RNA sequence: GGUUUCUCUUCAGAUCGCAUAAAUCUUUCGCCUUUUACUAAAGAUUUCCGUGGAGAGGAACAACCCCAAUUUUUUGAGGCCUUGCUUUGGCAAGGCUA
């Protein structure tokens, strides 16, 4: 009810599982009612989202962008880093 | 702060004084005369709250 | 050959007479008067020479309080009355020529400028 | 005596195709400025004046959404409604590519619109109506909404056969149906057409078709209520027209509210219309109030833009009937196709039609559009002249670029490069160049054609000698006759047989 | 709400459909719903043994159709 | 403190009705197009004169040839009232001046005689529009009988609010009214600051009233003309209240009392 | 409409691509898009599930058959989120 | 957590205060025997009658029921065989189904 629980991540930066499986990385800078994500700077990880490991962290990487997902296929989202006050 | 008076005061004051002749008041002489220099403020203010002929 | 505007001078309606008169002080030639629809507004068409084309919209608005207005465009040239080579046509030169000599004078004083 | 944004309008610079070039005319005080202004606010919330008669045309540019929210780039050359400025209407339409013709409620047809759709046949260009000072026919002119149809047809059905009476093909007529006439009343914060107006009815009700709404309200169709389908006559329920009904009664009833009834009944009708007011903002004046009910009711601009972006050529699809006129051979083998791809790219041949000069100094701002090629700082660009033929190349004088300006009425927008499409404002080429000039490529010679110098509505007719007091200042007078024949179109001035400064004039 | 193809522009043109299965179909893109739905005549499938083989007027379901791509420049 | 006061336009309306007699009917700015404060201005400088306006001082104080009488052609001969529309082509050495031009396009609100006709109401006033052409036209008619059909939640957007009421005919007439009622809300001024006469003597043609009247309208026009060119902006302030400072002494009191007896108080002390 | 959704209307006209819910690639610029997410694209390029690149000429394609898009450098710019 | 109001402190009108008074100085203008008191233009500066901005206290008064087959809370996307691949992992391909 109290409805900032998405804005709240909103500003922020977040990991968002499509049900492809795969990490898109990007701002959360809004959401819509279907559940879209317009996320800019994004980064698309195949192989892993790296989690300070001593073998390494960059493996299978890709740059997206300001890309403009349909919510019919969005599952998870979690917060990979805070705000970059660009 | 500073408070309104009885009307009744002022005028007591004014009809004793009268024209300063009597020998009672006899300092308010000097201070009557050096309140000359606001005489023209006096009767601006007076004059500009006029009655304005439809009230009495 | 001097030329013409065209005026469209909008107008209440009693100033109606006070344009008539102005255009025949000048010279008018009122072609046209028609009402404008949806408003008690008229608006009157005429010719009238680039010579006495001069002020008439200030002398216009006074006459009538700014009621009328009026807009001019050049519309046409014309012959003007004057028969250009007299020489027994003399100039009153302050007075105004009435109109057998407009076009003596024309030349006279233009060359008088210009032509020698 | 804008950062994250101009890379923005850069990019639909070169988009090249989001873009419209327009001259914005009309009749005189009609209510161009006044819309302009209420739209530079809209943009940014961030002799003339005293005489209250606007003499010499502005261009703008700015980025407007359309009722899909699509930014587009416009370029706007707000004209002079004076008889005797219509040469700044002749540049104006040289430097666009359509028309805007804004014609008041009140008037209709009168000299300026009429010789305005002239010209604007005349030069072929897109022809856009935009009716305006829609109060003038509710408050000022107490006009039953029957009758007031009456007259908007009226108006229409004029400047249409005037329209006819200057084109052979009638390719076009214009009724607010297709795209053609938006509807306004600057100063009080409104623009719809049929279109936006019918949209918005839908925006706020049920789901109904927008598009195909407005293809039934103009002209004489009725509705029947228990059918709840248009027909051609066939009620005698003795009623109105379908336009009549949806948009005439209820904004008759909005103002007559706005006005009559601005205490107890617009808190009501104002829940009614879904705009909420606060107290203080209805404790407003009446027109403050009207202004600000207005926008919160009827939106922003959309009947403008829309119509608009619905009927312009856009210089990308733009330049092709136009090098018929403009260029002096239109197409043969460089540079009619050449600009023709309309693409930022090599010829660069331009054509400033504008020089506007400091206050501060002597010198000028050239401006024009960029048919070809991309415009730079310190680009040497060669300029070609009025008498400059093939085979003239010293009236061809050569120079370089000091700095950009791009033109929001009176401000100042400084960049280093421009493509083509656009308008632009030049420094550096002034001291050369007359009246009107076309630019080339410097230093890169492959062969270069003028347009014809402008041509006029006008006659110019009018003859005034002018002298100084003293001898002694005649080289500064002629200093100030050079600058105002660079600033004037067709001020002609001459130095006459008998020694004398003639000019000619309007 | 309700808001159909803007098929107006598209409609008579041949349009190859391709849609769930892999499913290829070749025909002339005449008219649909709002749902998406099409109704394509002349229609050749193109199975994954690389046949084209006409079978004529259908209800082209938009439920699980991707997309149509025409041959025309329409 | 009585400031800022709002009103309902029914008071106004009725204001207005009663205050009719000390008021203008004037409707706009086009009676006054060479009668305003910058044509006389222009005036003053170059030491002409309008037929009806003030007049100034002069302001400062051999051969021409375009003054030569045998090259010009008089055909309607120059006025003051030319010289002062357009300054600058009428007259050499122009200085000081104020160009003023208006086009103000002539406003139509028509008064009414009743209250009882509706408050949009055709009145023979207005010409007839009979609106004439060829035939008038036809237009891309996206005829019926193929279909087309109204949900039927819409409706005209308004039908369930009368066109107009006891309050339509008002609010149109307080759209013209001069500035003090074409308001409903702002401050208060004071006593003094209001001229009541000012649109009386601002009048253009007098027509017919003694010479007396009539060199009477045309010095208080000058007056007007010379306050309006010499105001300064307030340009400084330092800010002392004398009255506070008289009050905040142990030696002056406060009272309510009646202006008579407080004016033969001031005379008494006076004397 | 949503603001994703709207961000994608204003895209009419500038540089954009998308990926489809089968994992192949189209770019292209913009041509069409609706609330409805009907998509038209036109001279754009074709890349397939093992890379099979080229170009398309034009097309209009189901809403729900779109997974991702990209979008160019300009929009990021409603930011009152 | 807000107005009204009292008082206390502090800064400004660049078109005002939709009104508009006086003074000083420099120079022309006029009245004319001298000075003051005046005329009526210009320029430069001021006082006064009001207003605006800020802050501080202080006071009074408001108040702790239906629902999903193109975009997500129903959706049949199902399996395996074989091959090629690559270090295994795993990838991609055709087929059989029921
Ligand atoms: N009454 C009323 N007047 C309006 C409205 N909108 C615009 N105007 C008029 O617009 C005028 C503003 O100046 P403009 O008439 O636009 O100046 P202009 O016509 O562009 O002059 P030019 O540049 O020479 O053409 C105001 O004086 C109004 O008379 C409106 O909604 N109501
Ligand atoms: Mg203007
Ligand atoms: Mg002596």
């Amino acid at each position: 009810g109290k409805s900032s629980k998405m804005l709240q991540h909103i500003d922020y930066r977040m990991r968002c599982i499509l049900q492809d499986g795969r990490i898109f990385i990007g701002t959360f800078k809004a959401f819509d009612k279907h559940m879209n994500l317009i996320l800019c700077d994004c980064d698309e990880f195949r192989k892993i989202k790296p989690k300070n490991s001593k073998q390494a962290e960059r493996e299978e990487k890709r740059v997206l962008g300001l890309v403009l997902l349909r919510g019919e296929n969005l599952v998870s989202m979690t917060v990979e880093g805070p705000p970059p006050k660009d | 702060q500073k408070e309104d008076m009885p009307p009744e005061h002022v005028r007591k004051i004014i009809r004793d004084h009268g024209d300063m002749t009597n020998r009672k008041f006899r300092h308010d002489k000097r201070v009557y005369l050096g309140a000359l220099k606001y005489m023209p403020h006096a009767v601006l203010k007076l004059l500009e709250n006029m009655p304005m002929p439809w009230e009495q | 050959m001097e030329p013409y505007y065209f005026v469209e001078v909008q107008a209440p309606a009693d100033c109606v007479s006070a344009v008539y008169t102005v255009l025949a002080r000048r010279r008018g030639h009122v072609t046209q008067d028609a009402p404008i629809p949806g408003s008690p507004l008229y608006t009157i068409k005429a010719f009238i020479p680039a010579i006495d084309s001069f002020g008439f919209e200030t002398d216009l608005r006074t006459h009538t309080q700014g009621q009328a207005f009026s807009l001019s465009v050049f519309h046409h040239w014309q012959i003007v009355p004057g028969d250009p080579l007299d020489k027994s046509i003399v100039i009153r030169p302050l007075e105004p020529q009435p109109a057998p000599h407009l076009a003596r004078e024309f030349m006279i004083k233009t060359r008088r400028r210009k032509g020698l | 005596t804008t950062v994250y944004e101009m890379d923005f309008l850069a990019d639909l610079m070169d988009n090249s195709e989001l873009i419209r070039n327009v001259t914005l005319c009309g009749h005189l005080h009609h209510g161009k400025t006044c819309f302009v202004d209420c739209l530079i606010e809209q943009t940014h919330p961030e002799t003339e004046q005293e005489r209250g008669v606007g003499i010499k045309s502005t261009p703008v540019t700015v980025v407007l959404p359309d009722t899909k929210g699509k930014s587009y780039l416009f370029n706007i050359m707000d004209t002079p409604g004076h008889v005797n400025f219509s040469d700044e209407v002749t540049a104006g339409l040289r430097i666009s590519d359509g028309v805007v013709l804004f014609i008041d409620a009140a008037e209709g047809v009168m000299l300026n619109t009429e010789r305005l759709i002239k010209h604007a046949v005349q030069e072929r260009l897109a022809v856009t109506v935009c009716i305006n000072k829609i109060d003038r026919l509710i408050l000022e002119l107490k006009l039953p909404p029957t009758d007031a149809y009456y007259k908007l047809r009226h108006i229409v059905d004029e400047v249409n056969g005037l329209i006819s009476m200057y084109s052979t093909d009638e390719n076009l007529i214009l009724s607010p149906l297709l795209g053609n006439v938006c509807f306004s009343s600057s100063q009080y914060s409104i623009c719809f057409t049929l279109g936006s107006f019918a949209k918005i009815y839908a925006d706020t009700f049920g789901d109904i078709n927008y598009q195909e709404f407005a293809k039934r309200l103009w002209g004489d169709i009725y509705f029947n209520p228990k059918t709840r389908k248009f027909t051609k006559k066939a009620p005698t329920s003795s009623s109105q027209r379908s336009f009549v009904e949806f948009i005439l009664e209820p904004l008759y009833k909005i103002l007559a509210q706005v006005v009559g009834d601005v205490d107890t009944s617009l808190p009501r009708t104002l829940d009614e219309l879904g705009i909420h007011l606060t107290k203080e903002e209805l404790k407003l004046n009446i027109r403050p109030l009207l202004r600000l009910v207005c926008k919160k009711f009827f939106g922003e601009f959309t009947g403008f833009v829309d119509m608009c972006v619905q009927h312009i050529p856009s210089p990308k699809v733009g330049a092709k009937p136009k090098i018929e006129h403009t260029y002096t051979g239109g197409v043969d083998s460089d540079l009619g196709e050449a600009m023709s791809d309309c693409d930022p790219d090599g010829p660069l041949m331009c054509h400033t039609t504008k020089m506007y000069s400091t206050d501060d100094g002597v010198q000028f701002h050239a401006f024009g559009r960029v048919l070809s090629g991309t415009i730079h700082a310190g680009q040497p660009v060669k300029v070609l002249g009025e008498n400059y033929t093939l085979e003239d190349e010293e009236d061809s004088q050569i120079c370089t670029v000091g700095r950009l300006w791009i033109s929001v009425a009176r401000y100042h927008i400084e960049v280093n490069r421009v493509p083509a499409g656009n308008w632009v404002l030049i420094e550096g080429v002034d001291q050369p160049i007359v009246k009107t000039a076309t630019i080339t490529e410097p230093r890169g010679n492959e062969e270069a054609q003028i347009f014809r110098p402008l041509k006029f509505n006008t006659t110019s007719v009018i003859k005034i000698a002018v002298e100084p007091v003293n001898p002694s200042e005649l080289p500064k007078m002629l200093d100030g006759l050079r600058k105002v024949n660079k600033s004037y179109p067709s001020l002609t001035t001459k130095v006459e047989e008998s020694g004398e400064h003639v000019i000619l004039g309007t | 709400k309700a808001h159909p193809p803007e098929l107006k522009k598209f409609m008579d043109k041949k349009l190859s459909l391709k849609l769930n299965g892999g499913r290829h179909v070749q025909g002339i893109l005449r008219g649909f719903d709002p749902f998406m739905n099409l109704v394509i005549d002349e229609c050749v499938e193109m199975a994954t043994s690389g046949q084209q083989n006409n079978i004529g007027m259908v209800v082209i379901r938009g439920n699980s159709i991707i997309m149509l791509e025409a041959l025309e420049r329409v | 403190t009585y400031q800022r006061w709002q009103f309902t336009l029914p008071m106004m309306s009725t204001l207005y009705r009663l205050a009719n007699q000390l008021l203008t009917d004037l409707v706009d700015d086009n009676y006054f197009y060479l009668f305003d404060l910058k044509a006389f201005f222009t005036s003053k400088a170059l030491n002409m004169a309008i037929p009806g306006g003030p007049k100034f001082e002069p302001l400062v104080r051999d051969w021409n040839e375009f003054n030569d009488i045998n090259k010009i052609i008089i055909r309607q001969p120059i006025r003051t009232e030319y010289k002062i529309a357009f300054p600058y082509l009428y007259n050499n050495l122009p200085h000081h001046v104020h160009l003023t031009w208006y086009h103000t396009p002539n406003v139509v609100f028509i008064k009414t005689e009743d209250p009882d006709l509706p408050a949009f109401y055709f009145d023979p006033l207005i010409n007839p529009i009979s609106h004439r052409h060829s035939v008038k036209s036809q237009e891309p008619l996206p005829d019926d009988d193929e279909e087309f059909e109204l949900p039927e939640f819409v409706e005209p957007f308004l039908k369930d609010t009368p066109l107009y009421t006891d309050n339509t005919a008002n609010g149109i007439a307080l759209l013209w009214a001069p500035r003090p009622f074409n308001l409903r809300s702002g401050r208060t001024r004071r006593a003094l600051d209001i001229p009541l006469v000012k649109n009386w003597y601002r009048e253009h043609c007098p027509a017919g009233q003694p010479v007396k009247v009539r060199v009477s309208y045309q010095k208080l026009l000058k007056y007007y003309v010379l306050n309006a060119l010499k105001h300064r902006p307030p340009k400084a302030q330092k800010k002392r209240y004398l009255f506070r400072s008289f009050k905040a002494t142990k030696f002056f009191q406060s009272t309510k009392l009646d202006w008579v007896e407080v004016g033969l108080q001031v005379c008494r002390q006076g004397y | 409409i949503g603001v994703p959704i709207k961000v994608l209307h204003e895209a009419e006209g500038h540089i954009v691509t998308c990926e489809t819910n089968t994992g192949e690639v189209y770019r292209g610029k913009l041509i069409e898009a609706e609330d409805n997410m009907n998509c038209q694209m036109s001279n754009i390029t074709v890349t397939y599930r093992d890379g099979r690149v080229a170009q398309l000429e034009q097309v209009y394609i189901r809403g729900s058959k779109i997974r991702f898009l990209i979008l160019p450098d300009m929009l990021k710019n409603m930011l009152k989120s």
